[PDB]
RNA sequence: UAGCGGCGAGCGAACGGGGAGCAGCCCAGAGCCUGAAUCAGUGUGUGUGUUAGUGGAAGCGUCUGGAAAGGCGCGCGAUACAGGGUGACAGCCCCGUACACAAAAAUGCACAUGCUGUGAGCUCGAUGAGUAGGGCGGGACACGUGGUAUCCUGUCUGAAUAUGGGGGGACCAUCCUCCAAGGCUAAAUACUCCUGACUGACCGAUAGUGAACCAGUACCGUGAGGGAAAGGCGAAAAGAACCCCGGCGAGGGGAGUGAAAAAGAACCUGAAACCGUGUACGUACAAGCAGUGGGAGCACGCUUAGGCGUGUGACUGCGUACCUUUUGUAUAAUGGGUCAGCGACUUAUAUUCUGUAGCAAGGUUAACCGAAUAGGGGAGCCGAAGGGAAACCGAGUCUUAACU
RNA sequence: GUAACGGGGCUAAACCAUGCACCGAAGCUGCGGCAGCGACGCUUAUGCGUUGUUGGGUAGGGGAGCGUUCUGUAAGCCUG
RNA sequence: GCUUGACUGCGAGCGUGACGGCGCGAGCAGGUGCGAAAGCAGGUCAUAGUGAUCCGGUGGUUCUGAAUGGAAGGGCCAUC
């Protein structure tokens, strides 16, 4: 299907925004440790007005809006979702960056011999998929930085793009049109 | 391909941010202008509040009831009536098929929308028109 | 937080097709004998909302 | 994230103290004092660049009335003169003429002459 | 939402539904057979976890350089290319990480077991009285006494016992359901003073806890209490032997270490305010937001050698700073001694409008399950039909006995 | 402290009436350029050739940008 | 002199107020009075003689009635 690039947009932008954790927050002039003293008297002096040290236009005081853990997380609808990764597969079918065999595995759980099945493919930064997984494929992966190893439901538009050529299990490429349907 | 992405044009608003220089209109007041008590930290006031003035939700009377039975009542269209699971039409089904709800007690089978099939409809108050419809594609009026 | 509702507004008024507000006249409960059968029977319908008081009844709701 | 705000606050006052170099004192040196004297300067310079065109034009004409009375006729009579012999030379060309060769100015003081009676 | 409410501001359910977890029992009692499940105490074994640990792969040469992890050429390992350190950036130098193992001793937990207690199961019957209600006064139920159900009672009272009692939102009748006035109950729920491992579109010495540093310290206060400032030599101290001036000083010039001393202990970088030294030009008959425009002279730097460039500014036209509040300011109305750092329309959930994307008479899920952004889950919300206060009707509806 | 033309100063340099010149502003025109709004054809506001027009501005409304910190692109690029 | 039009339900349209509202109104259906009839009468020749909402009183009621039938209450119409 022809390519919806602000659609596949919003979704990479809100996967990317659901991989960010809230984790911070500071202190506001409530919860800087202090007094609520007024640091010297409303009149008499020639200095500043004078409430509290806690304002953050003190030295040493609160921000004047203080952050709170905050979900990042969006909302994406369901076929928006899936028309990103239907236009997201076409478009990588059109970059002629998708090659699908039928069988892709090794029985035994050694980079040395996934590394020179890559050779002999001549695959660089690539993407795998499966039909079902496979404990040597994966553990021969893992240490494989520009390679994942994932099962067919486990996918991600992201790492769909980010990945120089995409490769598919046929059984993955079965399991994936009847996902999207 | 991941770099090579830019949204629809005009979709990502910039936004509005005040008190920030000359240059960009807000500057001094930000929009707020000079002073009152709009000018000011939370300075609002409430809903429909028109001076010490007796505003138009109380100086009207209030009138009427809720009837704790429109409430559990509920109207049926055309189309919907062809989603029964069958062709029977009943307080259930249609309660059943989820255009109704649990807690409603009576139906009526208000003309909306072309109907097409033959239906069996079972103890409800149906209407001039589509009772007519009802009959034209050969259904039958039964409490 | 939910937006909390103008009570009295939700009493006095209800919702039409296009989006306009109905309302009841006043001048009904009391004095009417010394007004005129013509005003009463003007006034005993209900009427839609003006023009510049939509805002303070969508804000009221 | 927090931003702090130096580098691009020293950029901002350098440039406004570069273009406030050979300033009086606090002028020269204070930010508070500079960024007013070089905005008065721009105003000075946006009345300034009008105010060369009459002030050049005063120069030019207080000159050309100069050599016409030594050539004996007024600025007025002189400039109808040229109007009425069909003359476009201006001010700055008549000054510059009057200064340096004065014989063309005369001839030209002579057609204006003829011209006028 | 329905309700409560000087029916003002505000408070705000229940029914019913969708999910995680689900678990039931004993006394008011005597017989009959009697440890028959339960738990409580005491141990044994097994599993698993805590409190120390063990092993743990594979690189060289050249070049710049004070120093190699960098550059180039050629290899190897990987269930470890998470991370940290080593004279700059390391998979192969070190500690580790993946994986594989480990307990004489005290423990947490989960099983099974042995020892002591209690009590299983069946018949017959027993079924919690100054209690339920009620008058006065208050409080809670979203419900302010309101027509106000229901609970609790400080004071005064005061029933019936399966043919009986309670509730069904004043109350009466019918009907439906329940059996109060005694007790126990795991889980799913809320919190982190403390310990381990890990993550961060959180901060980076005016930030982040008050505290990166001998901090709740110095200091103020009788006391309660308040409460700071202050990080960085260098990779390694190799922290400067020796000579000279000076007061056996402080400080300095050489030597010297070092890649670097203008990194010499006030120590990486070293801005600005402020204060000096040197050079060039102008200033000692000339007045005012100190500039701007024109422009003579002087001194340097370029050359196509005409003068374009910089520094200075004799003389001259014009010319009363900025902010704020203002009808209006040079105003003698306010604010600022100056620099540097910090500092003021953000956040969450609702509603509406615009723009944009998807789907389309449909759209869409929430809580939850889940190799956890996938997929289930459509309980629910909005929209297609409104009118009327409402029963009620429906492309019509309301008023009216009735409308063209 | 002159101090009742701004001044010097004037028997016209004052006043009444007439004519022709001239000066005089950021107004008008000439040249060169920028942007907006139209109106045009190739073509699709991507633009190009004109031509008309507009462009003082507080509160305030709208539209478009620069620069800083952090995340992905980034086991890539620059760097003793 | 005769009388109850100081009747009811509606209202094309207009005016005047920011709004709540206030005012003028031909004409329709029913049903009256006056005149022989054409016709007139929705109070006074007009412009002031007034009070929003809430809360509660009284009368009427093709409305509702917290399990059902009633009732208490709530609504609607009239009015205090
Ligand atoms: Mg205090
Ligand atoms: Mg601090
Ligand atoms: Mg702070
Ligand atoms: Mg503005
Ligand atoms: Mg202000
Ligand atoms: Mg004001
Ligand atoms: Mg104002
Ligand atoms: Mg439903
Ligand atoms: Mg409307
Ligand atoms: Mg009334
Ligand atoms: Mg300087
Ligand atoms: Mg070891
Ligand atoms: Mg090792
Ligand atoms: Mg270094
Ligand atoms: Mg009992
Ligand atoms: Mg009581
Ligand atoms: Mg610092
Ligand atoms: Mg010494
Ligand atoms: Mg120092
Ligand atoms: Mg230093
Ligand atoms: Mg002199
Ligand atoms: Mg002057
Ligand atoms: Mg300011
Ligand atoms: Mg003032
Ligand atoms: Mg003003
Ligand atoms: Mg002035
Ligand atoms: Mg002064
Ligand atoms: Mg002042
Ligand atoms: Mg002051
Ligand atoms: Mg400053
Ligand atoms: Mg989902
Ligand atoms: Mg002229
Ligand atoms: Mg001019
Ligand atoms: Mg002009
Ligand atoms: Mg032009
Ligand atoms: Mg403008
Ligand atoms: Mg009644
Ligand atoms: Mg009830």
């Amino acid at each position: 299907r022809d390519f919806n690039e602000a659609l596949v947009h919003q979704v990479v932008v809100a996967y990317a925004a659901g991989a960010r954790q809230g984790t911070r927050a500071q202190k506001t002039r409530a919860e800087v440790t202090g007094s609520g003293k007024k640091p010297w008297r409303q009149k008499g002096t020639g200095r500043a007005r004078s409430g509290s040290i806690k304002s953050p236009i003190w030295r040493s005081g609160g921000v004047t809006f203080a952050a709170r853990p905050q979900d990042h997380s969006q909302k994406v609808n369901k076929k928006m979702y899936r028309g990103a990764l239907k236009s997201i597969l076409s478009e990588l079918v059109r970059q002629d960056r998708l090659i699908v065999v039928e069988k892709f595995s090794v029985e035994a759980p050694k980079t040395k011999l996934l590394a020179q099945k890559l050779k002999d493919m001549a695959l660089e930064d690539v993407l795998i998929i499966t039909g079902e997984l496979d404990e040597n494929l994966f553990l021969a992966a893992r240490n494989l930085h520009k390679v994942d190893v994932r099962d067919a439901t486990g996918i991600d538009p992201v790492s769909l793009i980010a990945f120089d050529k995409v490769v598919m299990t046929a059984d993955a490429v079965k399991q994936v049109e009847e996902m999207l349907a | 391909r991941l770099n090579t992405l830019s949204p629809a044009e005009g979709s990502k608003k910039a936004g509005k941010r005040l008190g920030r220089g000359i240059g960009s209109g807000l500057g001094k007041t930000g929009g707020r202008g000079h002073k009152g008590q709009k000018s000011r930290s939370g300075g609002g006031v409430r809903r429909g509040f028109e001076g010490g003035q007796m505003p138009l939700y109380r100086r009207l009377p209030k009138f009427g009831f809720t009837s704790r039975k429109a409430a559990i009542t509920a109207e049926i269209r055309l189309s919907d009536l062809a989603k029964v699971e069958g062709g029977v039409v009943d307080l259930n089904t249609l309660k059943a098929a989820n255009i109704i709800g649990i807690q409603i007690e009576f139906a009526k089978v208000i003309l909306a929308g072309e109907v097409t099939t033959p239906v069996t409809v079972r103890g409800l108050r149906v209407t001039k028109g589509a009772r007519a419809a009802i009959e034209a594609a050969g259904g039958k009026i039964e409490e | 937080p939910k937006i909390k509702t103008v009570r009295g507004a939700a009493k006095r008024f209800k919702k039409t097709g296009k989006g306009g507000f109905k309302h009841k006249h006043a001048n009904l409960r009391h004095i009417l004998t010394k007004k005129a059968t013509k005003r009463k029977r003007h006034l005993r319908p209900k009427a839609m909302v003006s023009k510049g008081d939509l805002g303070l009844v969508i804000a009221c709701l | 994230a927090r931003v702090k705000r130096g580098v691009i606050a020293r950029a901002r006052h350098k440039k406004i103290l570069k273009q406030a170099k050979g300033y009086y004192g606090a002028r020269s040196r204070v930010y508070r004092v500079a960024f007013q004297a070089v905005i008065k300067a721009g105003q000075y310079a946006y009345r300034d660049r009008r105010q060369r065109k009459r002030q050049f034009r005063q120069l030019w004409i207080a000159r050309i009335n100069a050599a016409a009375r030594q050539n004996g006729i007024s600025y007025s009579k002189f400039i109808n003169g040229l109007k009425k012999a069909s003359v476009e030379i201006d001010r700055k060309i008549l000054a510059d003429i009057a200064v340096f060769d004065k014989v063309a100015f005369t001839a030209l003081v002579e057609k204006a002459k003829a011209a006028l009676a």
